[PDB]
């Protein structure tokens, strides 16, 4: 059995989210198919050599990633589809049996047979039972879950004859994301995929997580005869053939019209033409060069390893404590060696303010802060807004005096039902008579009075002196300003030390020789995380380099000198002549050795290794690196596209182009030298 | 949730060295100032110093040039090397966690240990020869019965005398150690037990000694007053 | 070096009173003090740091106040589980000194102990060093004069007492009176009793335990 390979132009597009958008180009990093890749071309033959002998190309294809299963059927060739995990009756199964008025999905662990045939011939008066024949199964077990979906997830139109359908699958643990559509080609050419753009929308999702490692195709026999030329052959000789693809986690681009339809699709890791469309949110690239990324991408799973801690932070003992204190001796309690869970905080009260100066509350959940302090106090209602960076000293800002560079939140809420009393309201006080402005995070517990110039007041107020710590009077007979408000000012600290307070993120495994996403102890990187031999201090983390780019970070659990080298060469420019002129790009390398590309060593579209090639696309060495994709001529022109080191690029036809002659030249890429005249 | 388990000697000869170990279990050594603190018997608390993770020591002017505190960041441990030990150094050493924040706060001792007495002497380590206290018939005035375990002739101070492997909790009394004329301590563990259970439950009295390593047990039974039936 | 000094060395009161322990110093600490607690023999557990801020798991009965040199600690309700020695820790400079200890006592009503004298065990008689113990359980404050008596003759200081600490639940004490004697000193006599002279026990208890008779 010999199989061929066919390419895809622009098909296999799928909506990533489940919402509608209008004039919004969203960029996401998920799993989707790649055009211009090889697809298997299993040619299915329908023949019979006996009553029990059936010949059909039913091979156990291995879906390391999800694959496209086309539906190029005439009437009823493909009706179902099998999915196995081990083919040994050890994992849950799934069947998409979408037949006439019967769309029952069975997910029972069964070991039926090795080859599954399908016919539409009633065995013995099968009009009373279901239309699905009982020759598919051989036993029965405990039924876990079933589906009684009424709508048919199968497009069948026996009038057109051609079936250019697109179907994809998603093997996620959350849902299945079954996307099925159907189109029709206007030309009766061979069984090839037509060119053009197309998108798929989800129809039915399955919340059952099943480990899928083996895939099998299902075909309907529909022979009913043994000799060619009958009412089922010759006139309807429609032995079909289907293709299978594979997924690779890359970055995709999608556009949404005013109605919500996708027009085009751009993959960053296909050609240097499309690399400029991802780094810059645009589809009409201008003439010149741009700074983009190489063909490398991110893998399926990321690494988010955090320090080994299993203790919960005592945030409950902070917010809903029994009794608070006046703001001259605010209760500041540090939190360390625990796991931060910023979810029980919202379960306390309808907070009037949640101003998080510094770290945004979105990323505040997972950053692995060094230490966390919890300052709790009761301030006046209309004076809560003064507890913030800035806010020049008011009558209450001389007690806390938040600094100008704060990296925490300010949670506050009214407590009139726990603090206000008819008589007992003098327990809460505030400092009013101060000498100088306090320092950030500095308390000034004191009972000495302020001398009023004339005579030194020695513990007695008398004529003009006044005792400090005046009462607030938080009685339940005021408005919304003169009410007690319990404020919890969480302050996060980030110093060079092993982190002790992290978010609720699990710890993954270590994958060295792979370009996985770097998320160690809050640091975000996208380089090669492998073993190195750098020199680090014993208790020092988050190492840096001569530049501000993070070069190495020690693992939080098992100390390890692991450096972060970039997955791309970085200095890989892209010469774009414009999406409205041509589609030729000369790749520029900024001071690098011979082309390696560790990720795409032998990709489909490889610009180097084109020494013996005509009409442009040649390799040359420059002072700023290597020039691949153009030619060199001893002529000179203006600054059309600057390459560097006195060399520039220009998109001209050729040096020999006469409009009155019969010799018409191409429009390849040619590079010239710069002249001063 | 940090804990501190202490470990070290119990009897140190004079003029020698003194070193114990407090293992950190509950977090990494990068926040607290894991150090020690001494407490002589029947007097106040005296400090020792503080050692950070970045090798920073600072002792008291009294015992400055007699202690060298160290920290093992690899196995998460820290020890206190006390040289020139004298009779005045007999104290119950504790491991505590101090921390002062950069802004200016001065959080006190949050996490503590359990205490390891360090006696300075040159005597023996007599652990065995513990005797029980059997009850009688006239010792049941009120309905209960006292059951004691006279720990006699034992030099090491720290004892963890329990009852029935930590089962009995009510009535267990631990008297303070008292020195005899020969230099050996003597104690007892009397538990209030009702007379209705003198012959049903077990009366195992455990005695553990860390330097002696003699964790022997013994059962308490009443004296058989009827020598004929 | 700051020398912390505590004025009240022993605050004896009853359940429901308020104890006010003071702590003065030489150099003025701004606001950083601490109060500890270690009841039986354990390590001093922190209660209020920075002299005003309580710690996770500290009852609301404790409350600190003061500034400069004078600092106080006000226990609102004297729960039975409060008998301990409270300390004060200066936490301003590097050398952190402590106080002198405040043995807070609880004054309950008058109680009557149980003697429960232990007869000479036969196991310790084989070695030759026995000791008859006079026990006292659940009585009033430790003020008690336990006098031994052998053959109608008082001893001459050949005994050792061990006064325990006040209980955490019933707020009572305990006392043992070992009578250490040699083999020859524990065979010429037969009468062995401890005279109990307590405030509650008006009549002196003449409970006697003969040497291996009962």
């Amino acid at each position: 059995t010999r199989t061929q390979s066919y390419t895809n132009s622009f098909t296999r597009g799928v909506y990533y989210p489940d919402k509608v958008f209008r004039s919004s180009v969203l960029h996401s990093t998920q799993d989707l198919f790649l055009p211009f890749f090889s697809n298997v071309t299993w040619f299915h033959a329908i023949h019979v050599s006996g009553t029990n002998g059936t010949k059909r190309f039913d091979n156990p294809v291995l879906p390391f990633n999800d694959g496209v299963y086309f539906a190029s059927t005439e009437k009823s060739n493909i009706i179902r589809g099998w999915i196995f995990g081990t083919t040994l009756d050890s994992k849950t199964q799934s069947l998409l049996i979408v037949n006439n008025a019967t769309n029952v999905v069975i997910k029972v662990c069964e070991f039926q047979f090795c080859n599954d045939p399908f016919l539409d011939v009633y065995q013995k008066n099968n009009k009373s039972w279901m239309e699905s024949e009982f020759r598919v199964y051989s036993s029965a077990n405990n039924c876990t879950f079933e589906y009684v979906s009424q709508p048919f997830l199968m497009d069948l139109e026996g009038k057109e004859g051609n079936f250019k359908n697109l179907r994809e699958f998603v093997f996620k643990n959350i849902d299945g994301y079954f996307k099925i559509y159907s189109k029709h080609t206007p030309i009766n050419l061979e069984r090839d995929l037509p060119q053009g753009f197309s998108a798929l929308e989800p129809l039915v999702d399955l919340p059952i997580g099943i480990n899928i490692t083996r895939f099998q195709t299902l075909l309907a026999l529909h022979r009913s005869y043994l000799t060619p030329g009958d009412s089922s052959s010759g006139w309807t000789a429609g032995a079909a053939a289907y293709y299978v693809g594979y997924l690779q986690p890359r970055t995709f681009l999608l556009k949404y019209n005013e109605n919500g339809t996708i027009t085009d699709a751009v993959d960053c890791a296909l050609d240097p033409l499309s690399e400029t469309k991802c780094t810059l949110k645009s589809f009409t690239v201008e003439k010149g060069i741009y700074q983009t990324s190489n063909f490398r991408v991110q893998p399926t799973e990321s690494i988010v390893r955090f320090p080994n801690i299993t203790n919960l932070c005592p945030f409950h003992e902070v917010f809903n404590a029994t009794t608070f204190a006046s703001v001259y001796a605010w209760n500041r309690k540090r939190i360390s060696n625990c796991v931060a869970d910023y979810s029980v905080i919202y379960n306390f009260a309808p907070f009037f303010a949640f101003k998080c100066y510094g770290v945004s509350p979105t990323k505040l959940n997972d950053l692995c802060f060094t230490n966390v302090y919890a300052d709790s106090f009761v301030i006046r209602g209309n004076e809560v807004s003064q507890i913030a960076p800035g806010q020049t000293g008011n009558i209450a800002d001389y007690n806390y005096k938040l600094p100008d560079d704060f990296t925490g939140c300010v949670i506050a809420w009214n407590s009139n039902k726990l603090d206000s009393k008819p008589s007992g309201n003098y327990n809460y006080l505030y400092r009013l008579f101060r000498k100088s402005k306090l320092k950030p995070f500095e308390r000034d517990i004191s009972t000495e009075i302020y001398q009023a110039g004339n005579k030194p007041c020695n513990g007695v107020a008398g004529s003009n002196c006044y005792s400090p710590l005046q009462s607030y009077g938080f009685r339940p007979t005021y408005g919304v300003g003169h009410q007690p408000y319990r404020v919890v000012v969480l302050s996060f600290e980030l110093l060079h030390a092993p982190a002790t307070v992290c978010g609720p993120k699990k710890s993954t495994n270590l994958v060295k020789n792979k370009c996985v996403n770097f998320n160690f102890n809050g640091l975000t990187g996208t380089g090669v995380l492998t073993e190195s031999n750098k020199k680090f201090l014993p208790f020092q983390q988050f190492g840096r380099d001569i530049a501000d780019t993070t070069d190495a970070v020690r693992d939080p659990q098992t100390l390890e000198i692991l450096d972060i080298t970039p997955c791309s060469f970085g200095g890989v420019s892209v010469i774009t002549p414009g999406t409205n002129t041509s589609n030729q790009v000369a790749v520029l390398y900024q001071g690098v050795n011979c082309t390696e590309v560790p990720v795409a060593i032998h990709a489909d579209q490889l610009t180097p290794t084109w020494r013996v090639y005509s009409t442009g696309s040649n390799v040359f060495q420059t002072r700023a690196g290597c020039l691949i994709g153009a030619e060199y001529v001893n002529n000179s022109y203006e600054c059309d596209i600057p390459i560097g080191a006195g060399i520039c690029a220009s998109y001209q036809t050729q040096t020999k182009s006469h409009r009155r002659a019969r010799s018409v030249a191409s429009q390849s890429i040619i590079a010239y030298t710069m002249s001063l005249g | 949730q940090v804990q501190l388990q202490e470990s070290g000697p119990g009897l140190v000869k004079p003029s020698e060295t003194l070193s114990l170990t407090c293992t950190v279990s509950g977090g990494s050594i990068s926040s607290y100032y894991w150090t020690w603190i001494r407490q002589p018997p029947g007097k106040g608390l005296e400090w020792i110093g503080y050692i950070y993770y970045t090798g920073s020591t600072n002792y008291n002017p009294s015992l400055k040039s007699r202690v060298t505190i160290s920290v093992d960041t690899s196995k998460s441990q820290f020890s206190l090397k006390l040289s020139s030990v004298t009779a005045a150094d007999t104290a119950v050493y504790y491991c505590a966690t101090d921390y002062y924040d950069s802004s200016g706060y001065s959080y006190g001792m949050d996490v503590w240990g359990h205490g390891t007495t360090v006696t300075v002497s040159s005597a023996s380590t007599k652990g065995p020869s513990v005797f029980p206290l059997a009850p009688s018939s006239k010792s049941t005035s009120g309905g209960t019965a006292a059951l004691g375990c006279l720990v006699k002739d034992y030099f090491p101070e720290p004892v963890t005398v329990s009852w029935n492997s930590g089962a009995l909790t009510s009535g267990v009394h631990t008297f303070p150690a008292v020195l005899q004329s020969s230099g050996l301590y003597s104690l007892s563990s009397v538990v209030t037990v009702p007379s209705s259970s003198l012959g049903t439950q077990t009366y195992i009295c455990n005695v553990n000694h860390k330097p002696s390593n003699t964790k022997v047990d013994k059962k308490v039974e009443p004296k058989s007053c009827d020598k004929t039936h | 070096d700051i020398q912390m000094t505590q004025s009240p060395s022993s605050v004896s009161a009853s359940v429901g009173d308020r104890v006010t322990i003071t702590c003065r110093a030489s150099q003025g600490i701004s606001g950083w003090l601490a109060w500890y607690q270690q009841k039986p023999g354990k390590a001093p557990k922190l209660l209020i740091y920075a002299a005003s801020t309580l710690q996770s798991g500290v009852p609301s009965r404790f409350s600190g106040s003061g500034s400069g040199t004078d600092f106080t600690l006000t226990i609102s309700s004297l729960q039975p589980e409060d008998f301990a020695t409270y300390y004060c820790q200066q936490a301003n400079n590097f050398p952190r000194t402590f106080g002198q200890g405040t043995k807070v006592e609880i004054k309950r009503t008058v109680a009557a102990p149980s003697v429960f004298i232990f007869p000479p065990s036969d196991e310790q008689l084989k070695s030759g060093t026995a000791s008859v113990v006079c026990l006292l359980n659940n009585f009033y404050p430790r003020e008690a004069k336990v006098q031994w008596k052998v053959d109608n003759a008082l001893q001459s200081g050949n005994s050792q007492e061990s006064v325990t600490e006040q209980d955490s639940k019933d707020s009572t004490y305990s006392l043992s009176s070992t009578l250490t004697l040699s083999k020859a000193d524990y065979e010429k006599h037969k009468v062995y009793a401890c005279e109990v002279t307590h405030q509650g026990l008006s009549s002196p208890v003449t409970k006697s335990f003969n040497r291996g008779e009962c």
